[PDB]
């Protein structure tokens, strides 16, 4: 997922925001 | 806002900045 | 180990180090 | 919660393990 | 997104995450 | 400036984008 | 507690969290 | 003072420490 | 040692604790 | 260079950057 | 010590070099 | 430049100081 995506390729803050409660 | 390459505690820091008082879950694969 | 004030970013970093692979949740409003 | 337990007062690394999945 | 107190190092880190490639300036005295 | 806007008072990620080149 | 992969200032941060008011020495090879 | 290998937000942190109240510009290539 | 071990392979917090005073 | 309040983690990070290869000691209770 | 010299009061990068090995 | 130099090879704090205002 995201942890892997942000770290192995790249991610946007908007994608991260999907992890907020 | 730009794309970011984000490993280890940098990921969790960015989640902290982006989510704030809403909080978040940190769910790494295995 | 020991007892420190962990605020903001510092708290999530500490959770990252403590929990690692397991993952964690950060829920200020609770 | 965690913020109360750790920032205003203090907590141990062991208490922080309460918030691990 | 959200509103937090960002002081010292924390402010420049947040600028790094927000601005990235673009770069930024950090000018306390202004 | 930025220090006044963010440390003493509070700011959004969007305000911080004011200081991007 | 889990294993951690820890480079640069992340190592020193973890020592700070683990050692606290007891302190520590940071002794890199050469 | 020693040489340092410095990537991502670590670079910006070091600039913050070295420059202080003088501030700085962060100017990455493209 | 530890710096090299934690960084090149991995280490536990319990191993780190060997570096406390 | 410059003069800042460096507390907690921030102090050890600064020592890491300043001392690097040499290593350092962090002894709060002294 | 260092905590007194740097957190409560202020210190320079040069003073911090006092704590290098 | 510096960002690339500090990250891909190494740089001194004295070199960084060239980026201060
Ligand atoms: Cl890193
Ligand atoms: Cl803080
Ligand atoms: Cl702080
Ligand atoms: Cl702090
Ligand atoms: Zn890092
Ligand atoms: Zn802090």
């Amino acid at each position: 997922g995201i942890v892997e995506q942000c770290c192995t390729s790249i991610c946007s803050l908007y994608q991260l925001e999907n992890y907020c409660n | 806002f730009v794309n970011q390459h984000l490993c280890g505690s940098h990921l969790v820091e960015a989640l902290y900045l982006v989510c704030g008082e809403r909080g978040f879950f940190y769910t790494p694969k295995t």
